[PDB]
RNA sequence: GUCAAUUGUUAUUAUUCAUAUUAAUUUUUUUAAAAGUUUUUUAAUUUUAUAUUAGUUUAUUUGUUUAAAAAAUUCAUUAUUUAGGAAUAGUUAAUAAUAAUUUAUAAUUCUGAUUAGAUUUGUUUGUUAAUGCUAUUAAAGGGGUGUGGAAAAAGUGUUAAAUUUUUGAUAUAUUUAAAUAAUAAAUAAAAUAUAACUUAUUAGUCAGAAAUGGAUG
């Protein structure tokens, strides 16, 4: 960066040191003073895929909502039609509106929690109605990049 | 800059953006992130090259 | 790249019925098909070889023997109505319109 | 290009139910019966410029006891069309033009004719 | 009306008709081509939806391979998608509230995602329409009808308002000694 | 029709489950529940801001004193009224 | 562009539709939609918020130049001002006006402000899959009936991979005119399985719940299998590149069509033996699997098994390490 | 030659941002993660919208006419709260007549809890109910057999209520 | 309250408000006998011209070509007429118009 | 689009139309059935229709009733600021007045 | 075509030789047989009724499918046994026959015949609805 | 709160201005297209309402049931071109269901009117890094028995449209209108249904890629 720091700008950083205490010696030393918050933390092991790993359980999710199906319209027009249901291929629909379908709240837009959940069904072909696992819905919202450096 | 003959500007990019004279003068020169436009006309002029230069 | 599919008859089993006392023929269901004179059934009843000859004729088939496109539309669902219920019970309207 | 700028005197004073919806100006015209020609400012903001000037116009408005004076400050709305040019009533004065009033006592015109 | 008939446009019931959900092409060659779901009223006027009230949604003929899928070759049920978003929101609104009509073009789609039945030009030619007599039909209404209580419970609830309050609920918005 | 039809899904178990798409309606009124990156009143992409800025609503006031003649002594402390193993680097 | 909803707020919902019905409208000029956002409106917002007031010259100078306010082209207050006028700095105007509002009132005393109804009793009361209502009305009955695809989605993932284990065990054998075994197409597919499980692009990880019921016991160690391949394929039999005689058949990849040494204009190479780098190549190939075998989260277990020690130990000593 | 930060830095109201504020790359990774802090609809501020001085009676009409014409065969019981809330959702602060309107057709519906409800509506709107109104609220909560209901209406807005005594005056006259 | 922040930047030794009202001193200050204020321009070359700077326009300035660059100063008049420098006008993410620039 | 049938029945007169719209009284028959049909399929509709129409119904009185409950928090702080702006601002004409 | 040879289904020759006997001398019938009962193969036919071939998939005629598949029309077996034009009167002769020995037709006959009993409707845990 | 970025070989200097790219006319077969609207019991009557003109810059504005289908109006504000610039005129306003000869003197106009010239009034383009420059609508032609809900009513077509489901197995129609075709323009072949022109080519050769001879004078 090309900030222009003061004369005097690292005062209060100063008399923090010039007034500091430790009890044992190696509080003093230690090679991990430097890390204060987690954003620290994460970036300091995210070396070391060993820690990283076992710190962070959270980073490599295991949790997905589970495909769950959607039951029917019972269609009063009986079997006559009923054969429109079933179908060769399975039909993609996902929810648009003025309230749902931006990309910022896309974190918001999908929350398992979230009641207003956007709505995406697949009629699989047989005719049934199942949720749109994860992966199909954000195809709905655009691409993002994404690799481990 | 007005040196005589010129208003030359000198400003910052992402990399060397300049006619194909100016941009030796900045690459000969060292410069990896300049942009140079010679006032688009260089208004006090005959068609000189040296006026490129200063 | 593979990709499976559910043949179009295995949603529905596409089964032609066959002619009715009415249209016994394949040149007489045709007759009954001319409602505006636009559409010249009769005249290109000759192009099809039997009754189950039309049935099948499809998009590009239809087109490929030079059927033009009002025939296109008119000698189709004449077809399509019959299978469904409706046989070709239409009063020519030429003379009325003429 | 010149395009309407519509936060200007009349729109900071006044909450517009819609576009233009009153304005205030000062009455230059009582010649007319229970019209009263106002002239009022409607803002055009140039965006090459990036400065905008103020073009004057001309309104009339009705005003029924003959309450305005030459020289008035009023405030007045839109209405339903009362003629072929009058949609506007004089829905208040502000400033009363004394002088307007006390020049007609005299047996006056309420301002001195103009030169040319 | 006008003495020469708008021929190319001939439409049921004067002008200005209520809101119809239409299929709009935009027209390119078929490769190109993806159809609109919109609300808009019955006559069509040169400007290009002028009268659009509402856009609901988009559909996409062709039918389009794995939509970026992990490629799950297990389930098998992973043929050709063919894309569809629609304004459940709006379409919620127009088709029940303004009853707008509902052309067949469209509803097709709109059957298969969940929302309404098979089209009527849908014809399963296996299974053709059934005979009808009100004799047969009586004996069976006399055999299982719901009960008329029930039902006036089932109708009140399925057609005027879900939200009843319940005894808890109403033990809830009870005022309190404060002020009761 | 109608019963027959009822009475067929009164034994399918797929049934039963609550469709999003038959049971409700997600959001009613026209404007959104959230600004969702909208060009800002500086004509920004949303992109360039975030929601909820110096442009949000005022939060508003705490207290409520009226007047100039504001007189009571006692008052003025009524607006503040403020085991744990915590970690000694982190509480400094 | 500025959205739409801005319509709405300002003049009243759906007016516009109503507005849409007129017999005489847009042609051949429309009344055209109002989008400003709301900061920028010309009414409401006053001078501290809309920037626009903040002018001067023609803007706020008019003003104080009507009210009096003695005024500069720059100042101190707000809008070219300098200090009050005679009105502003002489009558009391905190109760001159419209009422204060009753609705003040709410925000120093809030319960009077309260939702009437749950947000789940619109009829979402189950759209949280998760939530305690949902498995509560659904009951534990139903509740498995609900993502019986999630399951059997899947288990028969796993039921691709351990029946592609047996018919692909050893990658020297043939199963075709030209059709041949080989290591990459259980990979590929697992590979696969894994971009399911671990991607963030082709991201599903509720597979992951149902791997404790819908696993297969005979692959617990997914991983000493794949080890226990290579050690089949490390036959000096077929070309390493090929799994074709490298003498019989000349040049490789005709026999699989998926190989992607033909491409859009991809030509063919000769065949090879088994070699040193072909040694080595499966050394790597059975290294980048062991450490994967503990580091790898979804599938790997937590540490090496004893079928994977010996495992490995055939490799290298097959492949003359 | 004239700075390019200032052929930037001068024309910031430049017609292309005038079209983008409405006056006459795009991944989900961009967008700041403070969006999905925001509250359901804390992004609206306030709004004090002036209409014309009819059409304050001719928008009140149209609603009056919802409301009391709401029960008449086919629209819901629930149909008059819903008149109701469309007027207070557009700022239009909805007046005593509109109020009397839901509690009368929603009565005659049978829907005694929904008639409360307009009632709560009026206290978080903190509207003060006139006599005629308070009366109202009242009548429904026959209907409704709770004394929890009119007791607690009682304390908060009817209290002060006293009888016309012989000695003053009659019903007073226009004051506001 | 321009001079204010030029001084807390340096660009100026020191001013001084002798609460006159027609004109307040401002001392120069000199590095290599070369004055520290290179360029200086107002903004506004006129009056009727009252440039305001949305919290982006500043901050596309301080990143020349991917990286911060606190270099220039700009001075900004806030609403709540706090005379800000474009560095802090950023910092709590408040824009106003534009008074001038030094570099 | 009505259809006219071949034994539907005919008019001889050539001033106008020849075909009559007067159905055979079987032709009454069939319709019965085939108008029934519809009926019997579009009997959902009216269902579908009121169950649509209550959802977005009770859909804007759960979701504007969040709106307006939140509104309601924005209005009520936006405008105890404002009474607290003049507040602030009349301590300033108090203080103007001194000077 | 996705899954190759996943499915464990058997061929059509050990399975269901009157199938296999009903196909049409196709000179390969040793090949035909080998593929499985279940496989999408547009297998030619012999009409058993009208004398003629007929091209009707495996699966069509044989009306089994794998799980996982999306089930075929579950009176497809009535279809495919008879070629298709020649075939239409079977399935009409039936339905119609047993029309006028009553005079009535509701198609309905399928929730009836889906209908196992009461005791089989309880297969379904309703919800403890609010 | 995730994308502003400028490429002419000049010719003393002053002055945006010859030879550049972008986008266009030049520029060429791959989207049109012909007639017969249609009902009806009454020689009749129901249903069949805005491309293509001529000349407009203070201009064009709107529905009682028609339909749908089971107390909402005739007004307006704005913005309006000519290089060199002066008057306009069935007038204005008030009466009123007056006013062919009532009552005022009024009305427009240099803040550029009226007549005359060109232009169909623009969420549409192109150029650009960009305030800008630079395009665009297929669209209302007075009144004279007044119909109709609305004059939009003897060219001007094409939309799945016109009161029985005519018909969707269709998207194809060949002469007058826009609508960017040299579509791997040159080496391994077309998971085709085999139909399209057919050969489908030009410029440079002082300055600056590149020339000698032959004439010329």
């Amino acid at each position: 960066k090309i900030t222009f720091y003061s004369d005097k700008f690292l005062f209060r950083d100063l008399v923090n040191r010039r007034e500091a205490s430790y009890a044992n010696v190696w509080e003093m030393d230690d090679p991990y003073r430097f890390l204060q918050t987690e954003q620290d933390y994460e970036d300091y092991w995210g070396d070391n895929y060993d820690v990283y790993r076992r710190m962070f359980p959270e980073m490599i999710g295991k949790s997905g909502e589970p495909v769950q199906q959607y039951s029917q319209m019972p269609v009063w027009a009986g079997p006559h039609r009923d054969h429109a249901n079933k179908s060769e291929h399975n039909w993609m629909f996902a929810e648009i509106g003025v309230n749902v379908g931006h990309e910022p709240l896309k974190k918001l837009e999908l929350d398992p929690t979230n009641e207003k959940r956007r709505r995406f069904v697949i009629r699989q072909p047989d005719g049934s109605l199942r949720s749109a696992k994860m992966s199909e819905m954000r195809a709905w919202y655009w691409k993002e990049e994404w690799a481990d450096f | 800059i007005n040196a005589d003959g010129a208003r030359v500007l000198l400003y910052p990019a992402r990399r060397i953006i300049a006619n194909f004279r100016v941009a030796d003068i900045l690459c000969a020169f060292g410069f990896q992130n300049a942009g140079c436009k010679i006032n688009l006309k260089a208004s006090n002029n005959p068609k000189a090259p040296t006026h490129t230069v200063e | 790249a593979p990709i499976e599919t559910s043949m179009r008859s295995e949603v529905l089993p596409v089964v032609i019925r066959p002619p009715t006392s009415y249209v016994p023929n394949h040149e007489v269901f045709l007759e009954k098909a001319d409602v505006h004179r636009l559409a010249p059934t009769s005249d290109f009843k000759a192009t099809f070889k039997d009754w189950n000859d039309l049935m099948t004729c499809s998009k590009r088939e239809l087109r490929t023997r030079g059927v033009p496109l009002l025939t296109r539309r008119a000698i189709r669902a004449a077809v399509l109505a019959f299978q469904n219920g409706n046989p070709p019970e239409r009063f020519d309207t030429k003379e009325e319109w003429l | 290009r010149r395009m309407p700028w519509p936060y200007d005197l009349t729109s900071m004073i006044f909450n517009q139910p819609r576009q233009g919806s009153d304005k205030i100006g000062y009455v230059v015209g009582t010649s007319m019966l229970k019209t009263a020609v106002v002239a009022a400012n409607h803002m055009v903001y140039y965006p090459k410029f990036n400065q905008r000037v103020s073009r004057t116009s001309r309104f009339f408005a009705h005003d029924e006891d003959l309450a305005c004076v030459e020289g008035d400050l009023v405030h007045i709305k839109q209405s339903r069309k009362i003629s072929k040019y009058k949609h506007y009533y004089v829905f208040s004065i502000l400033e009363p033009n004394i002088e307007g009033r006390e020049r007609l006592k005299l047996g006056l015109k309420a301002v001195p004719p103009p030169l040319f | 009306a006008r003495a020469l008939v708008d021929r190319k446009s001939p439409q049921l019931w004067g002008a200005p008709g209520a809101p119809i959900i239409r299929m709009r092409g935009h027209h390119v060659t078929w490769k190109f081509q993806s159809y609109d779901m919109f609300v808009e009223h019955t006559h069509r006027r040169r400007n290009s939806d002028i009268r659009l009230l509402h856009y609901l949604g988009k559909h996409c003929p062709h039918p389009q391979k794995s939509l970026w899928s992990p490629d799950t070759p297990v389930t098998q049920d992973r043929h050709l998608f063919m894309l569809t978003t629609i304004d459940v929101d709006a379409f919620k609104y127009w088709f029940g509230v303004k009853r707008c009509r509902l052309s067949v073009g469209p509803w097709n789609i709109l059957a298969k995602s969940g929302l309404l039945p098979p089209s009527y030009k849908q014809n399963s030619k296996i299974m053709p329409k059934p005979i009808f007599d009100k004799e047969q039909l009586m004996r069976y209404y006399l055999a299982n009808r719901k009960d008329q209580r029930q039902m006036e419970r089932e109708d009140y609830l399925n057609y005027k308002n879900s939200m009843v309050k319940s005894p808890e609920e109403r033990a809830a918005e009870r005022p309190v000694a404060p002020f009761l | 029709f109608r019963d027959a039809e009822e009475k067929r899904h009164a034994r399918d178990v797929v049934n039963e489950l609550p469709n999003p798409w038959i049971d409700y309606v997600t959001h009613a009124l026209p404007f959104p529940d959230r600004d969702a990156g909208y060009p800002d009143e500086y004509g920004d992409i949303g992109q360039w801001r975030a929601p909820g800025g110096p442009g949000s609503p005022v939060k508003g006031p705490g207290y409520y004193a009226p007047p100039m003649e504001g007189e009571h002594m006692r008052g003025y402390t009524a607006e503040w009224r403020d085991p744990e193993p915590w970690e000694r680097k982190y509480k400094q | 562009r500025q959205p739409s909803y801005i319509h709405d707020k300002r003049y009243g919902l759906f007016s516009n539709e109503h507005n849409i019905g007129k017999s005489r409208r847009g042609l051949p000029h429309i009344t055209p939609i109002y989008t400003k956002h709301m900061s920028l409106w010309e009414t409401d917002t006053d001078a501290s918020t809309n920037r626009f007031f903040r002018h001067y010259v023609f803007g706020q100078r008019e003003e104080h130049l009507l009210l009096g306010r003695p005024h500069g082209f720059e100042a101190d207050q707000a809008g070219g001002r300098q200090g009050d006028s005679a009105y502003e700095l002489n009558t009391d105007q905190r109760y001159k006006g419209v009422p204060r509002p009753a609705i003040t009132n709410l925000h120093y005393e809030p319960v009077w402000n309260q939702t009437l109804y749950r947000n789940t009793a619109h009829g979402n009361q189950l759209t949280n899959p998760s939530s305690k209502l949902t498995a509560a009305v659904l009951g534990p009955d139903l509740m498995e009936v609900r993502d019986i695809k999630s399951v059997e989605h899947c288990k028969a993932w796993f039921d691709r991979l351990s029946f592609l284990i047996q018919q692909h065990y050893d990658a020297v054998g043939d199963i075709g005119a030209f059709r041949s075994r080989h290591a990459q197409h259980v990979h590929e597919f697992f590979v696969a399985f894994h971009d399911a499980l671990s991607s963030f692009d082709f991201q599903d990880r509720y597979l992951y719940d149902q791997f404790a019921k819908a696993r297969p016991k005979h692959l617990e160690d997914l991983f000493a299998i794949f080890l226990e391949m290579e050690a089949n394929y490390v036959n000096e039999a077929y070309c390493p590149r090929c799994s074709l005689p490298y003498a019989t058949t000349r040049y490789c990849g005709e026999g699989d069509p998926n190989t992607p040494f033909r491409k859009h204009r991809g030509r063919w190479a000769p065949h090879q033996y088994w070699g040193k780098e072909w040694y080595d190549v499966v050394m790597r190939r059975a290294e980048a699997l062991w450490y994967r075998a503990t580091e790898d989260p979804f599938f790997g277990t937590t540490a090496h098994t004893q079928r994977q020690a010996e495992a490995l130990l055939s490799v290298y000593v097959k492949t003359k390490h | 030659m004239r700075d390019p930060s200032l052929k930037i830095l001068r024309a910031g109201s430049g017609f292309q941002q005038l079209k983008r504020m409405g006056m006459p790359f795009r991944g989900a990774d961009t967008y700041s993660v403070k969006y999905c802090e925001q509250g359901r609809y804390e992004y609206q501020r306030y709004l004090m919208i002036n209409r014309f001085p009819s059409e304050y009676k001719r928008h009140f009409l149209r609603f009056l006419g919802n409301i009391r014409g709401s029960k008449s065969r086919d629209a819901v019981p629930q149909e008059a709260l819903h008149w109701l809330l469309r007027m207070i959702v557009d700022n239009f602060n909805p007046q005593h007549v509109h109020y009397i309107a839901a509690m009368r057709t929603l009565q005659d519906s049978g829907e005694l809890d929904m008639a409360r409800d307009v009632w709560k509506i009026m206290e978080r709107q903190q509207t003060w109910p006139d006599t005629a109104t308070i009366c109202a609220y009242l009548d429904v909560c026959v209907e409704a057999g709770e004394k929890t209901w009119a007791v607690e209406a009682w304390n908060r807005y009817c209290t002060e209520l006293r009888f016309l005594q012989a000695g003053e005056v009659d019903p007073k006259p226009i004051t506001r | 309250g321009c001079a204010k922040v030029l001084l807390d930047h340096g660009l100026v030794a020191g001013f001084r408000d002798f609460r006159n009202d027609r004109a307040f001193a401002v001392e120069l200050k000199y590095f290599q006998n070369e004055p520290t204020i290179n360029i200086i321009e107002p903004c506004s070359y006129d009056g009727k011209t009252e440039f305001e700077w949305s919290p982006k326009m500043m901050r596309r300035l301080m990143n020349a070509h991917g990286i911060h660059n606190r270099l220039i100063i700009y001075i900004c008049r806030t609403a709540d007429n706090r005379i800000i420098d474009h560095i802090q006008a950023v910092k709590e993410c408040i824009g106003g118009r534009g008074l001038m620039m030094a570099h | 689009r009505q259809m006219r049938p071949y034994y539907n029945l005919p008019s001889k007169s050539e001033h106008g139309r020849r075909m009559t719209g007067f159905l055979t009284p079987y032709r009454h028959w069939m319709w019965k059935q085939n108008e029934l049909w519809r009926n019997v399929h579009e009997a959902q509709f009216e269902h579908l229709r009121k169950l649509y129409k209550r959802q977005w119904l009770e859909s804007f009185r759960v979701n504007a009733d969040e709106y307006i409950y939140k509104y309601n928090i924005t209005k009520s702080a936006q405008l105890a600021q404002w009474e607290h702006e003049m507040q602030g601002q009349e301590r300033k004409r108090r203080e103007s007045q001194q000077l | 075509e996705v899954l190759r040879e996943q499915t464990p289904v058997v061929a059509l020759r050990e399975a269901q030789p009157e199938l296999f006997k009903g196909l049409a001398e196709n000179e390969k019938n040793d090949n035909i047989g080998s593929l499985s009962v279940t496989s999408k193969f547009r297998a030619e036919w012999k009409c058993q009724s009208c004398g003629q071939p007929y091209r009707a998939t495996i699966r069509s005629r044989t009306g089994l499918t794998e799980p996982g598949q999306a089930p075929l029309h579950p009176r497809i077996t009535e279809w495919s046994a008879h070629c298709p034009a020649c075939a239409w009167r079977t399935n009409m002769t039936a339905i119609g026959r047993k029309a006028q020995e009553e005079g009535q037709y509701l198609g309905l006959e399928t929730s009836l015949a889906e209908l196992t009993g009461a005791a089989a409707g309880k297969r379904i845990p309703r919800r403890r609805k609010l």
